[PDB]
């Protein structure tokens, strides 16, 4: 019935009320994407090939000679929306262009930080899984990419501290959801050693600077 | 041995600092000429923290004064306690800033920097053992951090190796009356965190409310607003200058208030503030100080503490006193509202007892607090970049200079993540299972 | 001939010794300027100052103390105070910067810059010594130099002087009242060194002396000076039989062989029973039985842990004044008839008794009173385990989120030392458990 | 208790393949979690215990603190995966002079120390999955002049992945080890 | 029940010296007969 | 435990009422003594 | 140890409290600027009861002053004892109630209660032990009767175990001072029943004749008239502040006076009241003092106790005298006329004594009395109100401020049962 540091609520018998809330661990309202505006325009050379293997993306033009400076920041902006005929193109399209081609993932790194933190800032437990898989895939499927992300840990990692210890305390009863990985804390952790194993020296300190719970491997 | 060099930048550093130096000169007993006329010896025992002996019994400060307008620090050098500063420390430019932040970073890149670095060098080196620096400035003007990340990017090269405090005047939440204003709020941040990490954020709107509702001064100028900060600056250094039963220097405050290295937020406060007609009818006891310094009214930052959690509290007191009353401040307010004292820290209060009180007053305190309600201070600036950033209409004045606008857009990304890092440790609890 | 050097480290340790050497000089005839006065004599000579003072050719007594501390303007209080010419200017040694409540700074960064000079002064003080019983240290578990520089001092004193009776006095972080946030870090790190390099570590809490000052001494708003005089009264009673003759003269070596049963259990509980104000002291008689009773009272302990949650192991009673042995035996007998005071079955004897003929000396401006007889109690219970399980709860609560750890790792230590310091604390509780359950 | 058991050449107290492996074991979880499943190199369920605090979350083989399992078997072998984090584990033994004695092995300890109720020693894990053989009859003889009688407790702390904690009568080579005790 | 004053303090005063902080010399002891 | 089935019967026992409120043999005196030295409307 | 918080609301409560703190400063040696120029130590021992203490040897009163409005108590602050009050305890707002119960309790009493309650917690948290509160105010006014009874309700919700006194001036019978007098009187008495445990009824009319027939001074004013209600507020609580052969407090003067919780409306008075010409004509002895204590013309209510029966009597006394003569005389005055004391209480009279008389008198005493005859006052007021509520006179000045006519009906209902309960215990 009280507020806090007043003359009231210092008596021998009082009850009180705290703050409104803290705006963490909570889903944020999404915003319209540049992926949405550019897909209805038909500028994308993509097609939903409804394979009998599941859904796949058929590329009318070959992936090797795409303008990655105009497409990778545009596909990464689609990770912050969850409606099906657009979110699959963001999830599968990023994975398809990451494992195809070389010597062009490097110059598009510094213009990829903004669309990768915006999807992480949504704080919903669905696309944070997706952004953690592409973060693991970004550092692996090219050459000399972990060294590029070392000065950019300050804009990717603050969301990873919030959900780092997100796991299941099922002490004996076995879980079955390791086929599709929804465990945030294992995905944040495994991304951190993927961050540290690449980038060479002066990479453990940049992770230890801002997620202090992390233990620096590769001794 | 332990010593501080005062850097004053802008009108704001110069006007606040000039009031600060007259306070310290009264506290140590130095006349406006520069000699000692004190009535005690402990007013002289540790005067090698802010003053240097010059030949002739003339104590001279250790402040270097920096501004890009010649006019401002002629009033400082002609003030009441104004001739104490040595002329070589007074380092002036010829043209400053105005209107556009984009002007501010595409104006005087490196002209005045190296001149100040020479003065900061000689004054620091001609001494014994540097405790650190302190910097007084405001976040505003026709440059913001435009001169800032221009001039100081040359000084931040090695400066975060020792202690460096910063009493910074954060923008107030009232109106937008600088026309093309919400472009200097976005381009302000960059390295707003990782070069001081001991910033005492001081709002002017909260400065007036303590002058209107607490001090009850009918016509508060900018001068007596600068009197309130000068007490706090003296408060966080009084254990280093004057002896005490429980000593606490700057590092002992910094170690005991900063759990994580990205916490440049220390909302200040001075406990025994009373109106002139009500000073006579005042108890001035240890509980009386504590119920005022923890109160939302006596907070020189426009953030109500009951909007978040105190991550850590400092209680540098002055006088012959107690500290156990502060323990009841947690045990009542914490264990009942656990959202006002962070529970994964067991005890959130550092105390200090410095024997020598402020002048006139018998007893005092100096609160600084790392409350997580400071998320809102960098959120009012957050709705004040987004509001006018997207139009870019009167930014044609900016456009003529117009630097890289990734630097426009990366500064708030290094500010909203700071808010998120405060939102985490406001919502994070001991048993990390029940917030998911 | 018998003697001991006193070491005072930290602002806590320096301030304890100032109200402690005030007692020592007044216990003898020693004035603040060192020299005893030609007119007036405090008593017989007996060369009893030798345990704490060294005699020069000019007729000056000099304390065998080093005031080593990184904080410059608590020693300069001594350097300009009343006890100015008592101490050497080179016995009192200061650093340049504080450790700032950091164990790592007092151990690794600043501590190595002064550890060479303090060991040179300890060696030079002990070189003129002949039959040195041991050392006494005074510190707190919460400071930087009181925990970090203390830890480095025992590391070096263990190899320079070997196995020698190295007593320890310390100030615990209280369960509730605590002046620091990093205090559970410093206490858990300095006990990792105390457990292996301190022969006996006396255990003192601030809240309990706060409690006995307001209740027994009947003073409101007590300060650090009053806690300082209570501690120095006990330390004088610890070294009482070293200077004055008694019916049962008990040595520092006889303390360790009769208090601590196993090499980790050297954490006695301190109790000073006849602590009473002057307006209520001379009214009632103070028998030796009722002050032996007041030693076992829960609230008269100087650490916040009552022995009802534990079991006593060995109790060292140090009586001063007009005390005959026979009524001590009656006081010990009537304690043993109570089943509420639990004694372990592997110590049927239980008690070590020391009688001294010199009553405690009152300081001018103090709050105690002149009593004909007095007692100091050195208990040893398993109840101290709950005083450390709370510290582990305080440590684990903030170490798990790595709070304030970069204030330690950057200053020359690794992160694994924190888990290593909690490790010995995780074993110390189980070491106090395994000496508590009854043999069947 | 494990007293009426024959205590043959093999005895397993924890095996991740079963209904309730942590049945006799006591679980204490604090700022961590326990789970049971991951197939990295061996395609089998291996119990995971890990947390941000190594000395606070653990598992203890006797559930009741008053009950102690009595195993006379001198060799103590567990198969534990290296995770490049802080891992410690306990073993408590009964001695011929009737002293409750404990041993500790840790990743974060530089040098070893021995004194009367706890002996702490360092340990270097391998790159991945390995088995470690804690010879209790020799460690109770080198550390103290004492013979081995029976162990009383084992306790496994955080940041490790567990499968097949067992005792053996003597050290076994890899070939003579049976099929259900192999690493693969 | 009690033979002397030491057992009166030692018996069920319901004062945990580990938990009891800043009491008075009246609430130093709170016997069970006092409560109910 | 040796029991009997002739105990499940309800105990069907009421408490006999207390003796009536003892009128004292000196009550008739204290009515007259209290109602003595009393008049009406003297001072006011 | 046991200290009393002073409350005062409205113009009347501040004019009474202006002279109340004049005599308390005189009894306890406090000067106008708040420094103890006293004589004995007994005037400094129990000084925490009314006066707090501030740095400088200054004794600040614990009183808070309540009104809606800053432009008048030049009577206090420009008076002889107005610098003693701290400026923080003065609480005010913008527009006044102006003799209207609706304005001071609902509209303008909605934003000042937050300010007044903030101040009284500051006065109540600086205590070792709070004995209770007490209020002086008007009963037919706008701020004294409208705001004052709302402050009573707020304290009772927050401090239910504490004792609250009410020194209210009830409406004068013959000549009124406010036209809307019973509207404020009825709505405020109705709240006073369940929210107070010791209520004092004061007629300005009975103060006029006490000033004339006993005090015998020709030209009166509110200075010496408020002095009568001043020393009554002092003299009741002097057992807290000064010792005696057997002393009392506010709690003991309430448990020994209030049989049933709705019966706590009392009548005060003074025994020694003589002029300068009667100093040589009367002997200051206990029989002469106790005679004029029980006199109907001496009472501070304009309703005779002869019309009903006293329920409970108490008197506080002073001076080094015999307990025998004061005990046998109050038996004597109780038994000689038994038609005015209830039969089912054998001893209606309580005796309390102090050792320190006031300055200027060698022995004095204060009377407090619970009688059925205070129903005479309420039953006039009950038909004052049905003369005006029936034709809806002066009702738009209440209905248009947010209240309904049901609250008027509950106030009639509560007052009429309170009258009917008084008449019930008149008959034994
Ligand atoms: N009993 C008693 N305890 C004291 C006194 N002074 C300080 N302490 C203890 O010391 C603690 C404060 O930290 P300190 O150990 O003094 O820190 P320090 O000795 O100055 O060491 P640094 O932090 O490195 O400067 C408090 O928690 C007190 O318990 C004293 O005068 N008497
Ligand atoms: N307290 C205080 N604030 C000032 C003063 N001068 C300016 N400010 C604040 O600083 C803001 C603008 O000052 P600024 O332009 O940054 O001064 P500059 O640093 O010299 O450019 C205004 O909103 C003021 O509130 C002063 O003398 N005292
Ligand atoms: N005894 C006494 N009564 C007073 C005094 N001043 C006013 N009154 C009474 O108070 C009533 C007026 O109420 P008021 O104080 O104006 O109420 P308010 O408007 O709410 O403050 C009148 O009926 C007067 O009889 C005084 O000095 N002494
Ligand atoms: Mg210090």
């Amino acid at each position: 019935v009280s507020e806090g540091f007043t003359v009231k609520a210092m008596m021998k018998n009082s009850v009180v009320r705290g703050p409104p809330s803290a705006g963490a661990f909570k889903e944020r309202p999404t915003k319209p994407t540049a992926f949405r505006k550019f897909y209805e325009r038909g500028d994308f050379p993509i097609a939903l090939e409804h394979d009998s293997k599941g859904n796949k993306i058929a590329w009318k033009v070959e992936i090797e000679k795409l303008d990655y400076h105009h497409y990778l920041p545009l596909f990464f902006d689609g990770l912050c929306e969850m409606t099906f005929p657009y979110e699959f193109f963001a999830r599968q399209g990023i994975h398809d262009m990451l494992e195809h081609g070389g010597n062009k993932i490097l110059p598009v790194i510094p213009q990829l930080i903004i669309p990768i933190k915006n999807a992480l800032n949504l704080r919903n437990r669905q696309v944070i899984c997706v952004t953690l898989k592409v973060l693991q895939h970004l550092v692996v499927s090219a050459e000399m990419v972990g060294e590029a992300l070392v000065p950019y840990y300050r804009q990717i990692l603050p969301i990873l501290n919030i959900f780092k210890n997100k796991n299941v305390n099922s002490g004996d009863g076995i879980d079955y959801s390791q086929q599709k990985r929804e465990n945030i804390g294992d995905l944040i952790q495994e991304t951190l050693e993927a961050f540290e194993r690449y980038g060479g020296e002066d990479a453990f300190i940049n992770i230890k600077y801002m997620v202090p719970t992390y233990e620096s491997c590769l001794l | 041995m332990r010593e501080i060099v005062h850097l004053q930048a802008g009108q704001c550093g110069n006007q606040i600092g000039a009031k600060f130096w007259e306070v310290i000169s009264d506290e140590h007993g130095i006349d406006p000429t520069g000699t000692y006329h004190g009535d005690s010896d402990l007013q002289l025992e540790r005067i090698n923290v802010y003053y240097n002996e010059a030949t002739g019994g003339k104590y001279v400060p250790r402040a270097v004064l920096v501004d890009l307008e010649p006019g401002t620090m002629d009033s400082v050098r002609s003030g009441p306690f104004g001739q104490i500063f040595r002329p070589d420390n007074f380092v002036f430019g010829q043209s400053g800033a105005g209107n556009n932040w984009a002007k501010g970073h595409y104006t005087e890149g490196a002209e005045l920097v190296d001149s100040v670095l020479d003065v900061v060098r000689k004054e620091a080196e001609s001494c014994d053992c540097l405790q650190g620096f302190q910097l007084t400035h405001s976040l505003g003007g026709g440059t913001g951090s435009g001169m800032g990340t221009l001039l100081i990017s040359k000084i931040r090269e090695e400066y975060p190796d020792r202690i460096m405090n910063t009493f910074s005047v954060v923008p107030s939440p009232k109106v937008s009356d600088t026309v093309v204003e919400p472009y200097n709020a976005t381009l302000s941040v960059h390295q707003l965190v990782e070069n001081t990490d001991e910033t005492y954020c001081i709002d002017n709107e909260a400065l007036y409310d303590i002058c209107f509702r607490t001090l009850k001064l009918t016509t508060p100028t900018y001068g007596d607003l600068n009197h309130l900060v000068s007490a706090t600056m003296s408060g966080v250094t009084t254990c280093l200058r004057f002896p005490g039963q429980l000593n606490a220097d700057l590092r002992k405050l910094a170690v005991n208030m900063v759990p994580f290295p990205r916490l440049h937020f220390f909302m200040p406060g001075f406990a025994p503030l009373t109106s002139r007609g009500s000073q006579q009818y005042r108890a001035l006891t240890v509980p009386e100080l504590t119920q005022q310094m923890f109160d939302a009214k006596n907070m020189m930052a426009a953030c109500d503490p009951r909007h978040g959690r105190y991550l850590t509290v400092a209680a540098v007191f002055r006088g012959r006193m107690s500290m156990k009353e502060v323990d009841e401040q947690m045990l009542n307010v914490q264990n009942k509202n656990s959202s006002y004292f962070v529970e994964w820290i067991p005890n959130n209060v550092k105390t200090a007892v410095c024997d020598i009180p402020p002048r006139g007053l018998k007893m005092s305190a100096t609160f600084i607090g790392n409350s997580t309600a400071i998320q809102e201070l960098f959120k009012r600036i957050s709705e004040q970049f987004t509001a006018m950033f997207r139009r870019k209409a009167f930014l044609h004045w900016y456009t003529g200079e117009g630097m890289d606008e990734m630097e426009f857009t990366e500064a708030e990304s290094n500010m909203n993540d700071l808010v998120s890092e405060y939102q985490q440790y406001q919502d994070a609890t001991a048993e990390e299972e029940g917030e998911f | 001939m018998r003697e001991c050097i006193s070491v005072h480290v930290g602002q806590a340790g320096v301030q304890i010794g100032n109200a402690c050497w005030e007692l020592y000089c007044l216990e003898h005839g020693i004035q603040p300027d060192g020299q005893m006065p030609s007119d007036k004599t405090i008593g017989g000579g007996d060369d009893s100052f030798n345990t704490f003072f060294s005699e020069t050719g000019a007729g000056k007594h000099v304390p065998r103390a080093v005031f080593v501390d990184l904080e410059p303007t608590v020693i300069d209080e001594v350097r300009t105070g009343t006890y100015r010419q008592l101490f050497h200017p080179e016995q009192l040694i200061t650093g340049k910067e504080d450790a700032a409540n950091n164990y790592a700074r007092g151990h690794y960064t600043i501590g190595k810059e002064l550890i060479d000079l303090v060991l040179d002064r300890i060696r030079k003080l002990a070189d003129q010594c002949t039959g040195l019983q041991g050392f006494l240290i005074f510190h707190s578990f919460g400071g930087g130099t009181g925990s970090g520089f203390t830890s480095l001092l025992m590391e070096r004193l263990s190899v320079d002087y070997g196995k020698k009776s190295k007593l320890e006095f310390s100030i615990y972080p209280a369960p509730q009242v605590s002046t620091a946030v990093v205090e559970p870090y410093n206490s858990i790190l300095t006990t990792h060194t105390t457990l292996e390099h301190s022969d006996c570590a006396f255990m003192v809490d601030n809240e309990a002396i706060y409690d006995i000052c307001r209740r027994n001494l009947d003073i409101e708003r007590p300060t650090y000076t009053n806690l300082n005089r209570l501690i120095g009264q006990i330390v004088s009673s610890i070294t009482a039989s070293l200077r004055f003759d008694g019916a049962l003269n008990v040595d520092l070596t006889e303390f360790q062989t009769n208090l601590v049963p196993y090499p980790r259990i050297h954490f006695p509980l301190a109790t000073y029973a006849p602590v009473i104000s002057a307006e209520k002291a001379y009214h009632e008689q103070l028998s030796v039985a009722e002050i032996t009773n007041a030693c076992f009272e829960p609230a008269n302990q100087m650490v916040k842990c009552d022995p009802r949650h534990g079991k006593y192991m060995a109790c060292c009673l140090l009586y001063r004044g007009d005390v005959v042995p026979k009524d001590v035996n009656a006081a010990i007998a009537t304690i043993k008839t109570k089943r509420t005071i639990q004694f372990v079955d592997w110590c049927p004897t239980g008690f070590k008794v020391g009688i001294n003929y010199q009553p405690p000396t009152v300081v001018p401006g103090g709050d105690l009173a002149k009593v004909q007889r007095a007692v100091c109690m050195l208990s040893n219970t398993t109840a101290i385990a709950e005083a450390w399980a709370r510290l582990d709860h305080k440590f684990d609560l903030m170490y798990a989120k790595r709070a304030f750890v970069h204030w330690y790792v950057g200053e020359g230590m690794e992160e694994g030392e924190f888990s290593e310091a909690r490790e010995d604390m995780a074993a110390l509780e189980k070491d106090y458990e395994e000496v508590g359950m009854d043999s069947v | 208790m494990f007293k009426n058991t024959f205590q043959s050449g093999f005895l397993s107290i924890l095996y991740s393949i079963g209904s309730k492996p942590l049945q006799i074991w006591d679980k204490k979880v604090r700022n961590g979690h326990i789970k049971r499943i991951t197939d990295n190199d061996i395609q089998s369920l291996v119990l995971e215990i890990e947390g941000t605090n190594v000395s606070t979350t653990y598992i203890t083989c006797p559930a009741d603190p008053k009950k102690t399992l009595g195993i006379k078997l001198p060799f103590l072998v567990m198969i534990i995966k290296n995770l490049k984090k802080y891992f410690t584990f306990e073993v408590q033994v009964l001695d011929d002079k009737n002293v409750r004695r404990r041993f500790r092995a840790s990743n974060y300890q530089s040098t070893t120390r021995v004194k009367p109720f706890i002996c702490t020693m360092p340990m270097r894990l391998d790159d991945g999955w390995n088995q470690i053989q804690f010879n209790l009859s020799d460690f109770t003889r080198r550390a103290y002049g004492t013979n081995y009688i029976e162990t009383l407790r084992v306790q496994i702390h955080a940041n490790c992945r567990i499968r097949r904690v067992y005792f053996s009568d003597r050290l076994y080579s890899e070939d003579e080890l049976p099929a259900e005790f192999k690493l693969y | 029940e009690i033979p002397k004053d030491d057992l009166d303090f030692r018996l069920a005063a319901l004062y945990n010296h580990h938990t009891g902080t800043f009491k008075n010399k009246s609430e130093i002891l709170t016997h069970q007969e006092t409560i109910q | 435990p040796s029991e009997s089935i002739y105990n499940l019967i309800p105990s069907d026992w009421k408490e006999p009422p207390q003796p009536p409120r003892y009128v004292s043999i000196f009550k008739a005196t204290v009515k007259d003594d209290m109602q003595k030295f009393k008049t009406a409307m003297k001072t006011m």
